[PDB]
DNA sequence: GCGAAAGACACAGATTTCTCCTTCGCATATAGGGATGCGAAGGAGAAATCTGTGTCTTTCGCAACCCTAAACC
């Protein structure tokens, strides 16, 4: 069953039935609900023409992890901040209709004086449902101008409102973007300086990581064990009823203002706002809740398999104050006594945990949802043997996110398969710099690093000192069978100073020399 | 004195000079026959840059009376030195710092095994934690070999005593076939459905593959002579 | 590089092509893939200067193109001719891509279906290029510029660290086979009786391999 | 310095820091106060009561020794620092350089991590913590 | 008369920066004591600039046209 056809036929059937109960249970409600749950999003191409430094490129993107290697002056960063426009429009069309997105400002564009335009095109896959964005700005004083194309996405984005609007716990797709200035963020430590009820829709507000989302996500934390400990003290349906007590003596008193303070009834109506919508989530409760206290340890414990050093989390109230306690062998730390690495690990994961967990409030296990995330230097402040272990746990916690790296180093490179990796070289083509794009040679998984770093990366896995120079001096002398030199034996003297005789090095020419001296005796006689 | 220090520095470049053009200006820097900006250059560049013009300011600031004023006397200490650098870079930065400014002292850390290889063993030691007497602390220890000229894996095996080769799924088949093939057993069905996989996994030609063949042709060939005489 | 040892002409759909279409770019897929079949059938599967790989044992395919040994622009007179193609990789830095961006003088070239490139060169076991002695100024003039415009002698990295890794992956069979040779000369044998079946069986072993001049050359010489 | 994470690397470099810190403060100026060690920073085991930090610069043959300490919280520490070594090195360094001008002086610096008079005649300025990624002040300056 | 796609107009509100307000500490010109006057840090609470939302504006190459000459709408 193709999705858009029956879009439209649940477009045809809406407008001549005017009752909502009816299209509430209707086939065709449930028909484009199936459908739409059953589809993996995920971005197919993109192609920039005279965007910053870049002038023409096309790259096609895999469906589950991609990975940028190469240096070069343009930065491949760059080609983030391009799919990070694209996505942002497809976010503003959710929250309203024909909202504005970001557009490209005049400085970004090329430099040449044979230019007068530049472009971006993405296209997106929904199982066999094909959209495509085209974002174009002109330089100022264009004899021709540009717009863009956004039919696509505002007829994408109509699906989403439209099942949204009649469902309640609709969920929604997930974007994100980690930048290298979180580790700035990462270093928060202390206040340094509590909404009521959260909905899907705060996430929405930003794309890129910043400094406040770990506040707020302190302050969803303590939430989230205040309501676990209602489920401890197992508050019946009295707490309910004095709740709606409390509801109707705030709108009696409400009601009594508003007779003979603008800010004090706004305050009264966001306060009646928050207890209403704390009754619904009690009605709510009925229908199996949600296990807020299963929602807690799901997330402990998706921190804790990152840090296999520790032992247990918790938050202790003291000093009328809330802190977060680890326990690391047998001491007893705060958060702001760990290192670069475990902090920057630390808010990783628990960001995305938290996005995840708000975004579907339906599922039974919220770590299945559909979504792209962005991250840019993955290697940052990890040691080589924490390297070699995060591609798999991250695949294996998320399993439905699609992942776009850039990386720097041989030991992440050496677990990912070879039809996932792109390497850009600059070619200087008819006197004009180019960007070109390759693949490996050979299979790199599970090869070792040297091999990883010869073939994935293109340089050479050993240095070029000074002794190195005596080495291939003394190698050349002795390979071509004139050995038998006080050359020789003075550059021997200082190999052995230097590396020692009992170098595994030394040894395999010992040998040669030994074979080529019998060789020498056999053919003499 | 400054552009001459940093022009030292690196020797690819030819000259850096500001330059005020009709509408604009900018900073030129020429390298082979090519003229390039200075917003041009990479993360790890713009580091090297800074990082060396701030060393080269406080030395002349601090000698006003040598006559070659990068002859002080100092130490200086630097934490996780190979931030935001492409390995090509990583494996000239030690000889580079140490001779440009030769009568200064260094205390570096580090996390990479190209920077490693590139210093001798006189001058590295390992942080260890062991248990003693009930109480846990921490140890130091030095390598067991000359690492100066090594390559990357023997750098990361010895001078870190790590693991070069992961532990995926995938080499399990690889070394339980390998070590089937030494006490001799190509032959089973078993020994067939593993060449099987590994052959999907790798490929006819992979290097490993060809390597591990070719043990076969040895004890074959070795059999076929010892039995002719 | 080796001595390439060209059949009898097969040039086919070239032979339709003329002089006054000229227009290298009007020939057809199927002619290209006519002549690519031809010239997988000499060559092998290797380079025709690096010896590198350029097709897999068939997604994504190693590039490859076609190359004149002599320039289009100065000897236009060969564009169709057979004897003047060649398959080269498609490395940005070496082989075809390089020769273009050079100025050298053509009558001072090795041609591989010529001359016998093992008369000049003789690797080592590190992966550099050691220039025979006693070839006459001719000859060195030759064998000095060919590696200079071809860039196949490079100071560190390129094609040296490949080929470094290609020896010291095949170490192994050679230190065995010397092994054997070295056992079987000390009990007793015709010299000739054991060398005619070693190199036979090695010969054998190293067909179809990445840069097998390079190991074939390091054989000889371990070889007693 | 090679090891994994948390295992003290820049525990070293924060002590050396510490320790240049009093040296520099007494060659500005004689009896000023240098950096002290946060409150946090004592280990945190039972039986701990105080922590210290002990040094020794070597000028040719000359020795000098330094110790800093501080107590955890109303426990008996060692009494108090011990500066007496320091002090002698900066009033050998102030007196040459107070009567022949144009003089030289050691260097220290130290570059972090991101955490967080002729100096003053140009720009620049007398801090022993200076950051990278700052491209932008040095170009200005520059 | 007015598709799609970017700006102008009107109305909130929010936030970092700064400028006025304690508080006691000092000081230095008059043989020690006391006093008129100024300097140092917190601690405000004010204000300019920026940002965000909702209603219009504009004017398409806009299924469905004739084929002889000139002028007008
Ligand atoms: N008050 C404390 N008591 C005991 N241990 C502490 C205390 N504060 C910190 N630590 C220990 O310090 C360790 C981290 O030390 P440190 O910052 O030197 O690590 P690092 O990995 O070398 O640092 P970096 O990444 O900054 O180079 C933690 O593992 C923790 O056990
Ligand atoms: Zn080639």
């Amino acid at each position: 069953m193709n999705l858009e056809t029956c879009y439209v036929d649940f477009l045809e059937l809406e407008s001549h039935v005017i009752n909502e109960d009816y299209l509430k249970e209707s086939v065709e409600l449930q028909k484009l609900i199936s459908t739409l749950n059953e589809s993996k999003f995920h971005l197919n191409k993109i192609g920039i023409h005279d965007f910053k430094r870049i002038r023409e490129l096309q790259i096609s993107l895999e469906d589950d992890l991609t990975v940028f290697v190469g240096d070069n002056g343009f930065g491949k960063s760059t080609i983030l901040d391009a799919i990070a426009i694209v996505l942002s429009w497809l976010r503003s069309n959710i929250e309203k209709e024909s909202k504005p997105g970001t557009y490209i400002k005049s400085h970004e564009v090329n430099n040449s004086v044979d230019v007068e335009y530049a472009s971006i095109d993405a296209n997106i896959k929904l199982k066999d449902f094909n959209t495509s964005i085209l974002i174009t700005k002109a330089k100022e004083g264009a004899y021709y101008s540009r717009n863009n194309e956004l039919l696509g996405v505002k007829k994408l984005a109509s699906i989403y409102r439209l099942v949204n609007k009649y469902v309640d716990n609709a969920s929604l797709p997930l974007m994100a973007y980690y930048s290298i200035a979180r580790s700035y963020i990462g270093g928060g430590v202390d206040r340094k300086r509590t909404k009521t009820v959260w909905s899907k829709f705060d996430v929405y507000d930003e794309i890129e990581f910043d400094r406040n989302d770990f506040t707020d996500f302190f302050q969803w934390l303590v939430f989230l064990h205040n309501r676990a400990s209602q489920e401890k003290l197992s508050e019946s349906q009295t707490t309910i009823n004095a709740l709606f007590s409390d509801i109707q003596s705030l709108k009696a008193t409400l009601t009594q203002l508003s007779a003979i303070d603008s800010t004090v009834i706004k305050g009264l109506e966001l306060s009646l706002k928050e207890k209403l919508n704390y009754m619904k989530s009690l009605q709510s409760g009925e229908h199996k809740f949600n296990n807020a206290v299963s929602l807690y340890d799901s997330v402990i414990n998706t921190i804790l398999k990152f840090l296999p050093e520790f032992q247990w989390i918790k938050l202790v109230y003291g000093d009328d104050d809330y802190k977060i306690i680890l326990k690391k062998g047998e001491v007893e730390l705060d958060i702001q006594q760990l290192s670069q690495g475990e902090k920057t690990i630390f808010t990783l994961v628990g960001d995305l945990a938290r996005r995840l967990i708000l975004l579907n409030p339906n599922l039974s296990n919220p770590l299945l949802g559909y979504g792209i995330v962005l991250i840019d230097e993955i290697d940052l402040h990890l040691h080589p043997q924490w390297q070699q272990t995060i591609i798999e746990r991250l695949t294996s916690t998320f399993p439905n996110v699609q992942f776009v790296i850039t990386t720097h180093s041989p030991q992440v490179l050496s677990t990912v398969s070879s039809r996932s990796v792109r390497i850009l070289q600059e070619v200087e083509v008819d006197g004009v710099n180019d960007l070109i794009v390759s693949h490996p040679d050979y299979q790199i998984k599970g090869v070792s690093n040297q091999d990883a770093l010869l073939y994935g990366m293109r340089t050479d896995p050993i240095p070029s000192t000074k002794e190195n120079g005596w080495l291939e001096e003394y190698k050349k002398l002795v390979e071509l069978n004139r050995y038998s030199s006080d050359e020789a034996l003075l550059l021997r003297e200082k190999v052995i100073k230097h590396f020692g005789l009992d170098h595994p090095l030394v040894q395999e020419c010992d040998d040669l020399i030994s074979v080529l001296e019998f060789k020498n005796k056999i053919n003499q006689h | 004195s400054v552009i001459n220090t940093i022009l030292k520095f690196l020797p690819e470049f030819q000259w850096i000079k500001l330059v005020y053009g009709d509408d604009d200006y900018k900073i030129i820097l020429k390298k082979g026959e090519v003229e390039l900006d200075i917003q041009q250059l990479s993360q790890g560049e713009k580091t090297i840059f800074t990082l060396v013009g701030d060393l080269a300011r406080r030395l002349i600031l601090l000698n006003p009376n040598l006559s070659n004023p990068l002859l002080g006397y100092g130490i200086v200490l630097i934490d996780e030195i190979d931030l935001h650098l492409h390995p090509q870079w990583q494996q000239t930065i030690i000889e580079r710092l140490t001779s440009t400014f030769p009568n200064v002292q260094f205390v570096i850390t580090t996390h990479s095994p190209q920077v490693l290889s590139t210093v001798s063993s006189r001058s590295v030691r390992i942080l260890q934690e062991v248990e003693v007497d009930g109480v846990n602390d921490l140890i130091v220890s030095h390598p067991d070999y000359q690492i100066k000229g090594v390559s990357n894996q023997d750098a990361l095996l010895y001078g870190m005593r790590t693991d070069p080769i992961p532990s995926t799924k995938e080499n399990g088949w690889l070394e339980e076939y390998k070590k089937l093939v030494e006490l001799n057993r190509y032959s089973s069905d078993e020994a067939l459905l593993l060449r099987e996989k590994v052959i999907k996994h790798f490929g006819l030609d992979h290097p490993l593959v060809q390597e591990c063949d070719d043990l076969i042709s040895v004890l074959e060939f070795k059999n076929k002579i010892n039995q002719h005489f | 590089m080796k001595y390439l040892s060209r059949q009898m002409p097969g040039p086919s759909v070239l032979n339709k092509f003329d002089y006054r279409r000229d227009d290298w770019n009007s020939l057809s897929s199927n002619d290209k893939k006519e002549i690519w079949e031809e010239i997988i059938k000499m060559q092998g599967k290797l380079c025709a200067y690096c010896e590198k790989k350029i097709e897999h044992h068939k997604k994504n395919k190693v590039e490859r193109h076609i190359e004149h040994f002599y320039r289009k622009s100065y000897y236009k007179n060969l564009t169709f001719e057979w004897s003047n193609l060649f398959g080269s990789c498609g490395e940005p830095q070496r082989c075809g891509f390089y020769k273009d961006k050079q100025k050298y003088n053509d009558d001072d070239l090795i041609k591989a279906d010529r001359q016998n490139p093992d008369v000049f060169f003789h690797f080592l076991e590190n992966g550099d290029v050691h220039i025979r002695e006693g070839l006459n100024e001719k000859e060195h003039k030759m064998a000095e510029v060919t590696l200079r415009v071809f860039n196949l002698n490079p100071s560190s990295g390129g094609v040296k660290a490949e080929r470094r890794r290609a020896i010291e992956l095949s170490m192994t069979l050679i230190k065995e086979l010397v092994g054997c040779a070295s056992q079987l000369i000390e009990s007793g044998c015709e010299i000739e009786d054991v060398r005619s079946m070693v190199f036979d069986e090695f010969k054998k072993n190293v067909k179809d391999r990445c840069f097998t001049t390079a190991i074939k050359h390091v054989f000889e010489n371990r070889m007693p």
